[PDB]
DNA sequence: GTTAAGTGGTATTAACATATCCTCAGTGGTGAGTATTAACATGGAACTTACTCCAACAATACAGATGCTGAATAAATGTAGTCTAAGTGAAGAAAGAAGGAAAGGTGGGAGCTGCCATCACTCAGAATTGTCCAGCAGGGATTGTGCAAGCTTGTGAATAAAGACACATACTTC
DNA sequence: GAAGTATGTGTCTTTATTCACAAGCTTGCACAATCCCTGCTGGACAATTCTGAGTGATGGCAGCTCCCACCTTTCCTTCTTTCTTCACTTAGACTACATTTATTCAGCATCTGTATTGTTGGAGTAAGTTCCATGTTAATACTCACCACTGAGGATATGTTAATACCACTTAAC
């Protein structure tokens, strides 16, 4: 069979972090896979048109940050912005 | 005025009967705890195929395609009955009437 | 003689008609007042139906009740649509008046007016109360 | 050639930075994609996953279950004011509804007064 | 008479169960015919779009993704089917 | 003197305002409200003339459309008076509450 | 440097009554005006917050008509006539 | 060299096929754009434009006006069942509303 | 000189002069009509872009545009819009 | 001198304050009865874990497109003041709408019974979809050319604005 | 119910206002021609998955009977909202100037795409296992009709005493 990629192992990695002694059903993981795919298109779609509005050819972490501020509701937006900048800070400092 | 009657009554043996609303409230709790589909699968599957005949003939349906339609259909109807219930309570009733469905659908933007 | 038993039979039937007509004794007094002008208190009707009043009073109130029972049966709605005022004496006034006795049993009207103004009672009320004080003190 | 290190490990992320970069490049979003855009997006996606799974894992423990089912995802999302706004137009299959009966439908508690009586 | 029109397969007990999950305590007798008309309109919109995706793909079978895509196109995103 | 009945003039206002297209809120009081709200988001903010005008066209279109929904909720409850409970129901069914 | 406050009260009761007339309302409760002012404030806060977000992303300090138009479109409230 | 003929003239259109082609190419929609896609899209855009302008010019004539204003566009869109559905979530500036009064509000 | 800003103003005006030869249009209504064309352009092109992605296609063709038209325009609008779109492609193909 | 009225003196009488009692309403307490919840044992299917392998990711260099910083500056928004009339705010009188109470009736609920249509399962076939491979044409890239479209000016037709006249409707009177 | 009266909206005319339409200029982008190549198509073939049929078991549905709580109507009270008036307070307009900002170049920094290579993370498939659904049982909690208890207000019975009423004595008038 041809390979079909999904976020199943990454959602399971995150689940084993927050809740070590907890599993997830295959139907729930199908829902969690759809959630990550859906939010990905929402942020990437908003970031794509942010570049179009500003006549930019590149999608950067600033477009992603602005799309997160536009889409996520408040406390989610400021926590996700904190997480996103923390990872970009760690990524740049590393190499 | 003189508005009087005879309050005669009696009872020897009577099979237990619940008042009009005890079972209905029990059903609300039962079906809000559960997550299964409330429409029979075969009758719904026939309806989906009947509707699709208007658009294309000799159409085949995956099993999950009909299941995806049923999950969306009951979610739409359950959420509509939540808006319909609010309109009935707004009009100082507990019975949902067809005008409550029409008001709920009109405000949503479907009428 | 047999007037006793005839009154008793009339009173029993009177109780039956009053209970059948849905009228309270106070309502009976009100009806007697609005149909004759001599309104009677419900205590008199009680003592009647229980046959407590004296014989002369028994005969005196026989005719009024006869007329009321013979008349009220026709229509009640229109009927539905002069007490012997008897002022009470409060206990401190009673004590003060008793103090006014034991020294002058029969005061003059000149003193009676002063007594009335002192305790805020009507002159006729104080005069009749004085008379009845003398009366009950002369009983013994 | 140096030893390989995933861009997820550089950022300290469980989610794939290299795969998110590929999905951005072939998703027809912009002509170019920066190096920090997949890192930022993967970190945001991982945070949202942990937020839902934290609440859904709590729900599983209330029902004495050691495995998240779609019911717990629905309970987690609908009981969070902010996840419910993010997923307000989203239907979770086999999720059900929040148990909620309007207070006017509940039975009248025992009580009785007296109006004017003429009997 | 036995049920003839397919829409009639969405029985009154089935509609009552959907109202119970919606928190409805008392249901008028004219609700069921109204509810069947409401569902038929919803299904027509979704199925018309699901078939439109199918004929574009030059397929004869309606897949679960066509239903999911049709629902998303109407602002009714459904999770758990791909 | 001459007095109209309580509802004759109201119906007259309905006809004239549904026949016109002008903005029904005063421009300066609305512009000041716009600048006050924006202060919570960014200090020393400038606005184009058309940026405030676009906000007013959208704000009044939103409010007029909400009163139509609010009116239907009042008539549903067998009333002609719109009450705060009608705005709350209309906004809840729309999905804003 | 200027500061503003108490400007929702500048959305006067007669102005709210005109909006209800265009909405076809014949009779208005006395508590509608306070409810309407809160409704408008919530709506304006959401649109302006998105409009300023578009403005600060563009590295600008003036809010343009497009920022409002983009913000309104993001809420599903497309507005024709301003660009 | 041959004299240039615009792709609009080949398709018999008024809307620009060449410009619509460029907007499709530079809008980040797909890697490649076919030759008939701009022709099909410009024809659809031209039809939808003529649909509104036909109904708006009629509403302008019904008001004894020989010039379309935003009010006439609002009247055209809201009085057409299908155009009102296409533009259901769209606000037209300076268009007003339809003159609709509920029948229970009218005098006896 | 100000920078050039492209709009459908001259094309909306040309379409107007066929349906209503004697009727003009104000600049505010022209601005609304320009926003209508741009809004419908992003809807059809955006929907067609998703159709290519769903079917693993790298090209947007008149077939993707036709399916997008049927998905977005309602009822009688879609039937006439497909007719006009098909007629133009047929005429364009026969020319060159 | 006789007769009617006033004055007391004592007997009857009838209403007040409070003591009892009738009757009706509110609790509720209560067993039966039904349904939901919790404990506990068990099998299976659905999960997690451990192996191939292979396609996608990372490391490495480099070219070139993209974005940055500073300068100057024109464009644009803000700020303040002046004036006039359009709109707002407060008040007062009253119409009629909202809401409670009451009654009636009917429609929906709860429960019962019989049966048939749903469900779970199996199978057989054929219709459909997926894969692989060749290939070629449609689309991108490039360059040169010219002409369509945008911007800048300019003016006659469309629209707004009075202003008077003609209704059309509303509301009180007869 | 009409007549009459006052108010408002609409209609036709005249006149000034304004704003859209066309002419004139330049610039950038659309077309024509060319080459290159890869995405899309058509064919063949395996395989897979959906439709149609049959079957047995039983539970969910349909139809039914009560009957009662809910909806609807009617009537009445009240108090909220409307309509009108009048003083006054900002909004609108408009100048004028100050201040900020968005745009434009220019040079250079740097970041991303592209190509190539090597490996390793992730998907698929298989074994390993344990959580959960299902059952049975028991315990607990809820509902509902019956039995009863008792308190409240009105309505009767008492104790008791204001109030009148009947009678003997004296006193005033003709």
């Amino acid at each position: 069979k041809t390979r079909k990629e999904s976020y199943a192992i990454y959602v399971y990695k995150v689940l084993k972090q927050v809740h070590p002694d907890t599993g997830i059903s295959s139907k729930a993981m199908s829902i969690m896979n759809s959630f990550v795919n859906d939010v990905f298109e929402r942020i990437a779609g908003e970031a794509s048109r942010l570049a179009h509005y500003n006549k930019r050819s590149t999608i950067t972490s600033r477009e992603i940050q602005t799309a997160v501020r536009l889409l996520l509701p408040g406390e989610l937006a400021k926590h996700a912005v904190s997480e996103g900048t923390k990872a970009v800070t760690k990524y740049t400092s590393a190499k | 005025a003189a508005r009087k009657s005879a309050p005669a009554t009696g009872g020897v043996k009577k099979p237990h009967r619940y008042r009009p609303g005890t079972v209905a409230l029990r059903e609300i709790r039962r079906y809000q705890k559960s997550t299964e589909l409330l429409i029979r699968k075969l009758p719904f599957q026939r309806l989906v195929r009947e509707i699709a005949q208007d658009f294309k003939t000799d159409l085949r349906f995956q099993s999950s395609a009909v299941m995806a339609l049923q999950e969306a259909s009951e979610a739409y109807l359950v959420a509509l009955f939540e808006d319909t219930n609010l309109c009935a309570i707004h009009a100082k009733r507990v019975t949902i009437m067809p005008k409550d469905i029409q008001l709920a659908r009109r405000i949503r933007g479907e009428r | 003689k047999a007037l006793q038993k005839e009154l008793e039979q009339f009173a029993k039937l009177l109780k039956q008609k009053r209970i059948t007509l849905g009228y309270t004794q106070a309502d009976v007094g009100l009806t007697l007042g609005v149909l004759f002008g001599k309104v009677f208190s419900q205590t008199t009707i009680c003592r009647f139906e229980a046959l407590q009043l004296s014989f002369k009073n028994m005969c005196k109130l026989r005719p009024l009740l006869q007329k009321w029972v013979e008349e009220a049966d026709n229509n009640e709605n229109l009927q539905e649509i002069r007490k012997r005022k008897r002022t009470s004496i409060e206990n401190r006034v009673r004590g003060n008046l008793e103090n006014l006795f034991l020294q002058c049993p029969k005061p003059t009207l000149q003193q009676i007016s002063h007594i009335a103004q002192q305790l805020g009672l009507e002159k006729d009320v104080v005069r009749v109360w004085f008379c009845n004080r003398r009366q009950k003190g002369k009983r013994s | 050639r140096a030893k390989a290190k995933t861009r997820s490990s550089r950022a300290g992320l469980q989610f794939p930075v290299g795969r998110v970069h590929r999905l951005l490049r072939k998703g027809n979003y912009a002509e170019r994609v920066g190096a920090g855009a997949p890192v930022y997006l993967a970190a945001v996606l991982e945070y949202l996953t942990a937020e839902i799974l934290e609440l859904a894992g709590n729900a599983a423990r209330d029902n004495k279950k050691t495995r998240i089912i779609p019911r717990h995802l629905q309970l987690a999302v609908r009981n969070d004011e902010e996840l419910n706004k993010l997923l307000g137009r989203v239907t979770i299959a086999q999720g059900g509804v929040l148990p909620n009966i309007q207070s006017v439908l509940l039975p009248k508690k025992t009580e009785s007064s007296k109006s004017a009586k003429s009997k | 008479k036995v049920l003839r029109d397919n829409i009639q397969g969405i029985t009154k007990p089935a509609i009552r169960r959907l109202a119970r999950r919606g928190g409805v305590k008392r249901i008028s007798g004219l609700i069921y015919e109204e509810t069947r008309g409401v569902l038929k309109v919803f299904l027509e919109n979704v199925i018309r779009d699901a078939v439109t995706y199918t004929e574009h793909a030059k397929r004869k079978t309606v897949t679960a993704m066509d239903v999911v895509y049709a629902l998303k196109r109407q602002g009714r995103t459904l999770y758990g089917f791909g």
